[PDB]
């Protein structure tokens, strides 16, 4: 009943953060932790792997655009 | 309709609404509808002027070789001396065509816009079908029906082909194509593309 | 359509050996001989079957055209000389005109046949007066009274697979014959009947090892 | 005669180069049998370079002060059989290749992991995409007309 | 069989055969048009 933040599922997101490899990038939400003590509760998978070999990381909601 | 390949399925691009459909696009050019329209208009104009040109090639040649007339070859008519010098008639052609063709293009971009002769307000135009203009073009009240558009397009395609043939055969020979036909009828085996190389 | 699975119905080309499982023996002329297993997948299998049939028929025609005129030269009235040197024989027209006409007509025909292969029944020539139902197809055996007017490929004269077996076997043999004739003319300088008679006279020595 | 360069249909140093070349070739030729296949090929190359000199003396080739051809790419189509027509021909070829590659990639982009088809080409799709070269001028044209050739603010990811 | 097809579609061998064919075409053109410097057609 308390409205869970973050997009629902599968919503392609456009990254607003500047200091990530995927600035102006199109990723996919995989889950969002409903805990209001988090500081980066959304997590996004991509189809392009970055330099460190990783393909996932965290964000807040402000650095997201729920594109579709 | 008549898929020119008794086994191949026609692509969705060429359904059969437009005249002369045979699914003849093994390279999928016009798979975008507006480009299909573009090439429809281009084929129309190319075929019409190709019919014109192939007539102007063939008929003068035979009427001259018949002794009834005397007129140079279509290629031998440039250097001929007329009442007008080349450049004069050429620039008159240029201005008149830059009027007519730009009006045609404006009609292409905008269906039913440039209709009236903007000089006088009556006498102007009955609304048309794109690629098939109205009254002042079809004075004999011919009904624009099927088997007319198909015949037009088929004759025009063959005319394009025949014109390219004229051009390349003049390239390899420089002679009158009807003379090539006479030599051919002499001996089709001794007279063909093979011997002339 | 009769199957020839393993057992006595399956005389193996290599006695005492189990044939490759994907070689059932449906296609007449099969004996379980594919050590390279090229017929592994079915699409390749049918493609190679079509290629085999075409090669066999063309080889039959070629070996007939080699053999018959040479013997009719040797003893018959007209003297058709070396067929291998008939390729450069001089005719009314040049060889390139012949080549391009051959290519045009054969391209037409073989292209229609190609489309029939890719799309069975969609390209066929079998008229239909009312109330008489036409036959189907088995590609490689068009049927209808265009290529079977004797009504031999359907039933009565012989169970089908047996006659197709005859055809494929004779075709393999004719392929061997054509390659043999060509290779001989590469080595020797006579026709097939000449080599034949030379071998008949001196079987013990007049051979490849004669030199 | 651009800046005084006479065509070697008329110059002399060209004739001197030709003479010296055929002379050294002929002097080399007389060290074998007049019928030996190497000597035959030598004479073949002799007549070949000779007819080369002849061909050059047939197509308006303005020719240097030292006996060498010298291209004239100034734009005048009088000497165009060197740059303009071969230039546009190669441009046609390059546009062919660029467009066919781009179209293949744009097509195959829609798969699970397009890398597997970028290392191992979809030779069937490759064969039914490849001959489209005859469309590369016009097709791309319409693209730019419809703005479906470039992108505005999609940079990373796709 | 299909395995060897997918293997043959791996870029090395495809590239080798493509380049061989292209080089053959070029050397044949050069044979049939020795030294081919200008464009003496138009
Ligand atoms: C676009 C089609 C077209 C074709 C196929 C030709 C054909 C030709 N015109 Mg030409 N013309 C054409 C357009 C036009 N001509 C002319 C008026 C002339 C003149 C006055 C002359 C030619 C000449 C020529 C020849 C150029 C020599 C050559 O082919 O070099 C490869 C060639 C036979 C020349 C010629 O006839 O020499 C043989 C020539 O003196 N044309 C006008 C009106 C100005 C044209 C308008 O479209
Ligand atoms: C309307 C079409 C048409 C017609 C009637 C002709 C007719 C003729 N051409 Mg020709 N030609 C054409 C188109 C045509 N051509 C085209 C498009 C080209 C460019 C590829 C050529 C290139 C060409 C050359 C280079 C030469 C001829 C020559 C000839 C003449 C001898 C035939 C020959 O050598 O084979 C013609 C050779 C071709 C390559 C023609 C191919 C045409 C294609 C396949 C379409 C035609 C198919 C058509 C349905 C069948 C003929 C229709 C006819 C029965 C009504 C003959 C009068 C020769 C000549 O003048 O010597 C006497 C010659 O040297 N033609
Ligand atoms: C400038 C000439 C021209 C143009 C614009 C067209 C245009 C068209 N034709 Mg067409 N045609 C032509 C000449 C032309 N044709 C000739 C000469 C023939 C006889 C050989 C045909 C035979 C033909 C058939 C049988 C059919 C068409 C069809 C079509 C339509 C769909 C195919 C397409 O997108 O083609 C676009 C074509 C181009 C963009 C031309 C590009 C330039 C190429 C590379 C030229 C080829 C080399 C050249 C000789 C040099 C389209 C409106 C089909 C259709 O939908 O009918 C309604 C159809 O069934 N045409
Ligand atoms: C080019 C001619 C040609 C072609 C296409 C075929 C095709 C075929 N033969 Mg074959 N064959 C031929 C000539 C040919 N034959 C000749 C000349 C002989 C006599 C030596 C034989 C003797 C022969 C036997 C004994 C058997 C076959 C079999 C087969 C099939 C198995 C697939 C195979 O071998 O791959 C296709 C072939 C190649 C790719 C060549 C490499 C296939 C339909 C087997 C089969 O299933 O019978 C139908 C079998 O048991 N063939
Ligand atoms: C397999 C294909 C094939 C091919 C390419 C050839 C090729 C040839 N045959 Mg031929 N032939 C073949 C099969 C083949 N034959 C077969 C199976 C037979 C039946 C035994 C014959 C019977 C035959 C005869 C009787 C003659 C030829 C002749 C010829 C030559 C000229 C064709 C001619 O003028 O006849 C035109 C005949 C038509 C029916 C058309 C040519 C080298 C002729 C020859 O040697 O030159 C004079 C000739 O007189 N052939
Ligand atoms: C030799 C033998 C025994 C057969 C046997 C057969 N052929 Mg055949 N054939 C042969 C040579 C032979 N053919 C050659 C050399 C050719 C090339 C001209 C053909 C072309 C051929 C065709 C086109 C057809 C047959 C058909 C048939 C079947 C009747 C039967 C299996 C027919 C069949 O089975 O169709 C139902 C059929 O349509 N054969
Ligand atoms: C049907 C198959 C067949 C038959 C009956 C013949 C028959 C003959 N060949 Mg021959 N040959 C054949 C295939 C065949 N060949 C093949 C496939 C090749 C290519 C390698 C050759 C290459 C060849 C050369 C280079 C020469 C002959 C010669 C000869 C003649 C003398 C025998 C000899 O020394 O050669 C023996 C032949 C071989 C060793 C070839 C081996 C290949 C065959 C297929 C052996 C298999 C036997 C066969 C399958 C079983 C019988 C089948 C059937 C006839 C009952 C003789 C008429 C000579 C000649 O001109 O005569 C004076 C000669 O110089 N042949
Ligand atoms: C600004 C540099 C420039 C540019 C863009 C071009 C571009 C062109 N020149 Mg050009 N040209 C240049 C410098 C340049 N040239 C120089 C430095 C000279 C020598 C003074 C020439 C002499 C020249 C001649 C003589 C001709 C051209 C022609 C042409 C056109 C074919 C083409 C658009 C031709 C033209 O006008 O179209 C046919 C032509 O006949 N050019
Ligand atoms: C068809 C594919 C294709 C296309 C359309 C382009 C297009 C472009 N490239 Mg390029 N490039 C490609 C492939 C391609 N490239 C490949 C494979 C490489 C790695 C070798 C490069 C390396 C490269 C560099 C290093 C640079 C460009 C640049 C450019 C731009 C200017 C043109 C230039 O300088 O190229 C010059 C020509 C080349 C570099 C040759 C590469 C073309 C290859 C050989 C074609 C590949 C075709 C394909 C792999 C074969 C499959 C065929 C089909 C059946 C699938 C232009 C947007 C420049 C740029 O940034 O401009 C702003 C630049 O600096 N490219
Ligand atoms: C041949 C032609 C176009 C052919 C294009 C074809 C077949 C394209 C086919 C394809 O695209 C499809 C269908 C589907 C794709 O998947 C496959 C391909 C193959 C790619 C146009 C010719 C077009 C030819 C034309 C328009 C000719 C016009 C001639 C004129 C006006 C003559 C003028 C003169 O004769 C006079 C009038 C007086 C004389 O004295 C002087 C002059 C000036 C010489």
């Amino acid at each position: 009943k308390p409205p869970p933040r973050g997009p629902k599922r599968g919503t392609k997101v456009k990254i607003l953060r500047r200091e990530s490899y995927w600035y102006n990038g199109t990723g996919s939400v995989v889950t969002v932790d409903q805990d209001p003590n988090t500081r980066y509760p959304v997590v996004v998978r991509f189809a392009k792997v970055n330099y460190a070999g990783v393909s996932t990381n965290n964000y807040a909601l402000d650095e997201i655009k729920e594109v579709a | 309709k008549g898929s020119w390949l008794p086994g191949l399925q026609s692509p969705a691009y060429l359904d059969g609404s437009l005249a002369g459909d045979n699914g003849f696009d093994p390279l999928a050019l016009a798979e975008d509808p507006e480009d299909l329209r573009w090439f429809v208009q281009a084929e129309l104009v190319n075929g019409r002027w190709a019919m014109l040109g192939v007539a102007g090639m063939l008929i003068p040649e035979v009427l001259t070789k018949a002794g009834l007339l005397n007129a140079p070859e279509w290629y031998d008519a440039g250097k001929e001396t007329y009442f007008a010098s080349s450049s004069t008639l050429f620039v008159i052609e240029f201005i008149l065509f830059h009027y007519v063709e730009i009006r045609r293009w404006q009609d292409i971009k905008n269906p039913g816009s440039v209709n009236q002769d903007p000089i006088f307000k009556s006498y102007s135009l009955p609304p048309h079908e794109c690629g098939y203009p109205g009254s002042v073009f079809n004075p004999l009240n011919f009904a624009p029906t099927l088997e007319n558009k198909e015949k037009e397009l088929a004759n025009g395609r063959l005319a394009m082909l025949a014109f390219l043939g004229f051009l390349v055969q003049h390239n390899v020979t420089g002679k009158g194509p009807f003379e090539n036909l006479q030599q051919h009828l002499a001996d089709p085996w001794h007279n063909t593309i093979i011997q002339t190389i | 359509t009769v199957c020839e699975p393993l057992g006595p119905d399956r005389p193996v080309w290599f006695p005492g050996t189990a044939p490759p499982p994907w070689l059932d023996g449906s296609l007449p002329g099969d004996f379980g001989f594919d050590p390279l297993g090229f017929g592994s997948e079915p699409e390749s299998l049918r493609w190679f079957a079509q290629a085999e049939l075409m090669h066999g028929r063309w080889a039959m025609l070629a070996v007939a055209g080699i053999l018959i005129p040479e013997i009719l030269q040797k003893w018959g009235f007209m003297e058709e000389f070396s067929w291998y040197t008939a390729g450069e024989r001089e005719y009314f027209a040049d060889p390139w005109t012949l080549f391009v006409t051959q290519m045009a007509l054969m391209g037409w025909v073989e292209g229609r046949r190609w489309m029939d292969y890719l799309n069975p029944g969609s390209v066929d020539i079998e008229p239909r007066f009312p109330n008489r139902k036409n036959p189907t197809p088995d590609v490689g055996y068009p049927g209808g009274l265009w290529f079977d007017w004797g009504n031999w490929g359907r039933g009565s004269p012989e169970p089908v697979m047996v006659l197709r077996t005859k055809e494929i076997k004779n075709g393999r043999l004719a392929m061997l014959a054509f390659v043999g004739f060509w290779f001989q003319v590469v080595y020797t300088g006579q026709g097939p009947l000449d080599n034949l008679f030379a071998h008949l006279a001196d079987p013990g020595h007049c051979n490849i090892f004669s030199a | 005669d651009i800046a005084g360069l006479t065509p070697c249909k008329e110059s002399k140093a060209f004739a001197k180069r030709e003479k010296q070349s055929v002379k050294k070739l002929n002097s080399s030729l007389k060290k074998y049998a007049p019928d030996s296949a190497p000597a035959l090929a030598i004479q073949a190359t002799i007549d070949k370079t000779k007819r080369r000199f002849e061909n050059y003396g047939k197509f308006g080739l303005l020719c240097g002060s030292d006996g060498l051809p010298h291209l004239i790419v100034s734009g005048d189509q009088r000497h165009w059989g060197e740059f303009i027509t071969p230039g546009v021909l190669f441009l046609y070829i390059a546009g062919w290749i660029g467009w066919v590659g781009r179209s293949y990639l744009i097509a195959v982009s829609g798969e699970k992991k397009p890398a597997m088809r970028e290392i191992i080409i979809d030779v069937e799709l490759a064969a039914r995409i490849i001959p489209r070269g005859f469309i590369w001028p016009v097709a791309a044209y319409r693209e730019l007309i419809n703005g479906d050739l470039v992108v505005d603010d999609a940079d990373i990811g796709y | 069989m299909r395995d060897i097809k997918t293997y043959l579609s791996v870029a090395p061998v495809l590239s080798t055969l493509w380049f061989g064919a292209l080089a053959g075409l070029l050397i044949e053109i050069n044979r049939l048009f020795p030294d081919a410097l200008s464009f003496p057609f138009f």
